[PDB]
């Protein structure tokens, strides 16, 4: 049991011995749920798969390890209903409002529509201790999401990749920009948010992706995302 | 949990706060260059190291326009303080990996 969706099976075609790779680090994870509580639930640390076909991904939005406090809900930047929104959501948020005369801020933290409209929001490393962040990054799930970037880069023929902040930025050479649109720009944080007149790279606020992304949408002649939430 | 119990107390009775409020966290690392003043990021101390941050949020603390955060390198405690209404960040502690940089926390319960 790989706990991927079988159309994710299909989309990946795993090596036996990736497979198997995969299975470890799945029974790693089950080994260390006995000692201490993980999040999210086994059963929604793939939640992030199951939105949509994975050949209609249109956008993949590249986040760091999931919410260590209860509130994740395996997708990246997501919480689920009756959760408050996260400082990066709300700001996330407010880059959507600039940008998109039609979206208003919501009161809430699903980006569930966004999953099912072709939108793969996925954290490099999909489970974490409670309190600990970063407490699984070495338990091989950066091996499998770097596949899985490297995949959706070569099998599909046209997707955005918003890659915010150094780490994400990391993954920016799995892509190829020639075939697909690589947004990067500085994290949402608010730790991120006013700096320096320094910084190389492009601030979050006016970074513009969504409509970016939905440009090169309509260029390549796929349907928009309709962002509003 | 120590430190970050102190910082919700110190934030709490500076903004009249519920103290009973349960406060969230996000987690992400960032590279110091990008979140700290510039004038806190020198070569050879906190320049281009990546930074473990935790970024306190509730109901009240969206209210109040504040973000409380901690920062670590490694297990080495960096920063300590809340950005403010007008997005200044405000510290109660600053370490550079070499010495400290700011030091309120006879401000906190700790007695450091």
């Amino acid at each position: 049991n790989l706990l991927l969706p079988d159309l994710w099976l299909d989309f990946l075609q795993l090596s036996p011995i990736f497979q198997r790779k995969l299975a470890a680090v799945i029974a790693c994870v089950r080994r260390l749920r006995t000692q201490a509580t993980v999040y999210p639930e086994e059963d929604m640390c793939m939640a992030w798969a199951r939105f949509c076909d994975p050949s209609d991904i249109k956008v993949v939005i590249l986040g760091q390890d999931p919410y260590h406090g209860g509130q994740a809900n395996g997708l990246a930047f997501s919480v689920a209903y009756g959760f408050p929104v996260p400082p990066s959501l709300r700001n996330i948020y407010a880059e959507l409002h600039r940008s998109l005369p039609e979206f208003s801020p919501p009161d809430h933290g699903c980006l569930d529509a966004w999953a099912s409209q072709g939108v793969l929001l996925l954290n490099t490393i999909l489970t974490v201790q409670k309190g600990k962040p970063g407490s699984h990054a070495d338990i091989g799930w950066a091996w499998f999401t770097d596949h899985v970037i490297s995949l959706l880069s070569e099998r599909l023929k046209a997707c955005v990749f918003m890659l915010w902040g150094a780490k994400a930025g990391d993954k920016a050479s799995l892509i190829n920009s020639k075939k697909h649109l690589v947004l990067t720009s500085q994290h949402p944080s608010p730790l991120a948010q006013n700096s320096t007149r320094k910084s190389a790279q492009q601030k979050f606020l006016g970074n513009n992706h969504f409509v970016l992304a939905n440009n090169f949408l309509r260029e390549k002649g796929l349907g928009e995302i309709d962002w509003r939430l | 949990m120590t430190l970050e119990l102190q910082l919700k107390h110190y934030i709490t009775n500076l903004f009249n706060l519920p103290k009973d409020e349960k406060w969230e966290c996000e987690s992400i690392e960032e590279i110091a260059d990008d979140i700290l003043p510039d004038q806190y990021v020198r070569l050879g101390a906190l320049s281009n190291k990546i930074l473990q941050t935790y970024t306190y949020y509730s109901d009240t603390l969206h209210e109040s326009n504040i973000y409380p955060f901690i920062l670590y390198y490694q297990k080495q405690l960096i920063a300590i303080g809340y950005i403010d209404e007008n997005h200044d960040m405000d510290f109660l502690y600053l370490h550079n990996t070499i010495m400290p940089l700011l030091d309120q926390r006879y401000l906190l319960t700790g007695g450091q």
